[PDB]
């Protein structure tokens, strides 16, 4: 998979 | 006791946003420690910053920015599926251990900051005080960020969804969903939430289809 | 003026975990109007309730019932994708009118909740009691809820990723995936919170392969 | 599809 | 009920010193009543004004003023001893009746104040800013208040003493006291708390015969 | 700085009618200080037991006791009168240092309150749970003391009046004002609020002569 | 007596 | 002068 240019921290589903 | 040592302010982490989360409230006493899980923001995504704030305002901007550190290994999975706990824990000293870890790979991080890091009696006087005059534009922010971020998960899930489908998706029904997923992009980008929640509706009156298909 | 209407207490509907969410807050004063965009709890769910609530309390039991209406012909989707809007308006004289709108389906219900609903005065000065009695077990009731959430979204994501991988997810993989599934599952059905988490993480030590799988 | 005995209101992903 | 009629801001009177004294606190729900006895502030003082405010500030100047009159017909009496009492009374409708009670006299006197006097919504909302802006130095004005009203006292009580021991009161003691209530009268003119305390501290230096002769 | 020390309960002091009157309110930093000039209760009190209490109760005994001392020598002089400076100090360790001073004498005392002294952390939040569970008995205890004191003041100044006119007050006048004196005695080693104020108001209904004399 | 210039309402003692 | 047996701490006039 490419992986995305994405730091932020997110809620777990 | 006469006196007790407690926190004056806010601990907690970015989160997607550019949000405030509070993991120990204002008034605690220490020692004190607590974990909350918390997740990845995109599909695959390999790693997280864990940026430590101090204060009370929702904008992370607006708080002290304690130090930070970034928990890498992620493993690629779909968003908000992999469990990175983050723990901060305050000593009977005063010395704050913020630690993440990623339950799915076991590799984990850490920094420590001073008891004297942060805000001085002054400024922490002056941040209670911003918070009060602010609460309205505070309480602004938060809704358009929780917008932007249920727009920015609709729009990534509509992606995938779309690719997904490939030739199932009739060429009429994927080009108002299309046009849908750009006009809600262009709204994210911007500060309007109304703007943003057209733009989710429209998107939800075209996509009828795409979504039966992914049921299927 | 030297007197203002103002609710007494806070007005919402139960959500997924047998939880209050608030849309009005206590002491708003009226006429007042809001709107939050909430969703389905499950896949192809066809229809929501809506189940008005007053009071201060986090245990939807706990509060005061005000009515409750269904809202269905909600189209097959994933879960948390229909965009269902729900609406309390107060009006000037105090009168409650809850509706809720399915932009996917385009379908609309509401129920009018006359003033003179809800708790009396000495019941409302109950309630306010109450919830300051108990503001630590509705705080553990709450993070009990948000983890028996988090588990349940878990266990119904990787049950389809499991699907979705057939013969592509190895033998002995797939054994430990489902064990941890059902383990989880006994443990939502339970009451403690570190049983779910710790059920919760047995799964992410094992999924690995799913996750990648499922990306692919 | 299956139509899950589901009615809670749950969050907007 | 899903409202009430509450009031949205403190109800009182002005008390001696340009204080705001509340009679009705902020979010009552009315109908409501409220008695509180007050006084005259000098020796003889033959009528009160009554000045009904409305607000959070403690400055009666920085409160809205709904009305005021007068009750004459106080008998002579020593200062504090006539008993005025001042009944705050809302009924239903929102209608604020302020009446005053001579007990000693008899005489009563009342303004009657419509429910749609005082603040508008914004002006209320910029009042409770203003509050929270200047709890501060709204605490300063108080304990700068309390001091000026205690030094008023005792230089009014010390100046009836010295006048009550005539000749009793030898020359050198007489001239330090009145030095003193000279320095104190003028420290009372002026918005130094600290002045103030110091001259009255100067008064209780150089007063130990006067209050001797005053016990006899 | 991530914590502050900070007092997690208000500090004060006995006052007249078994109240306790803050001196350092809760949630204040240390170190602090504070002074407020309190007096005699009665005309010519030689002493006051200075009695340091912890807690946030209205009622002295519902608080915690920290310690107590007495300054004397306090010369003679009305009630009301001397200028007893009490002032609470808590230096940097959390050692609270009280004292009080009789500016009339001159003569000072002090004790010294260590640290460790008053609620452990459980005691302390059983403290802010009955404050709040006991906000209205609190508040009625509140008004009657202050209705105690009143009418303690206006009997012993009544009876002071009464001596001090002696021949010149008719006997029908004194009888009338005698009468009532006991009453309100009586009244006030009661309960009843609404008791000990009807008996100031029989006193005020029959006094106006005395007055009249008094004032002379 | 002499009446005092003084319209303030003061405390009860 | 009599001295009360008082020992209250009472408020400054």
């Amino acid at each position: 998979p490419p992986r995305p240019p994405q730091w932020a921290v997110g809620h777990f589903m | 006791v006469l006196l007790l040592d407690v926190t004056p302010l806010s601990l907690g982490i970015e989160t997607m946003g550019g949000v405030m989360t509070t993991l120990i409230a204002k008034n605690t006493t220490i020692p004190t420690k607590h974990s909350q899980v918390f997740s990845t923001a995109e599909d695959n995504q390999s790693a997280v910053t864990i940026h430590v704030l101090q204060g009370e305002r929702k904008r992370a901007a607006d708080n002290k920015s304690l130090g930070q550190f970034n928990l890498d290994g992620i493993n690629p999975a779909p968003r908000g599926m992999p469990q990175i706990e983050v723990t901060f824990d305050i000593d009977a000293d005063g010395i704050l251990h913020v630690s993440a870890k990623d339950k799915n790979s076991g590799k984990e991080q850490k920094i420590t900051i001073k008891a004297s890091s942060g805000l001085n009696e002054d400024e922490i006087q002056k941040m209670v005080r911003d918070a009060e005059a602010n609460a309205e534009a505070d309480r602004k922010f938060e809704e358009l960020v929780q917008t932007r971020n249920q727009g920015d998960h609709l729009l990534h899930s509509t992606r995938k969804q779309v690719e997904e489908a490939g030739d199932k998706l009739p060429a009429d029904d994927k080009t108002a969903i299309e046009s849908a997923l750009t006009a809600l992009e262009t709204a994210l980008k911007g500060e309007d939430k109304a703007a943003i929640e057209a733009k989710m509706q429209e998107l939800a009156q075209v996509s009828q289809k795409l979504m039966e298909i992914a049921q299927q």
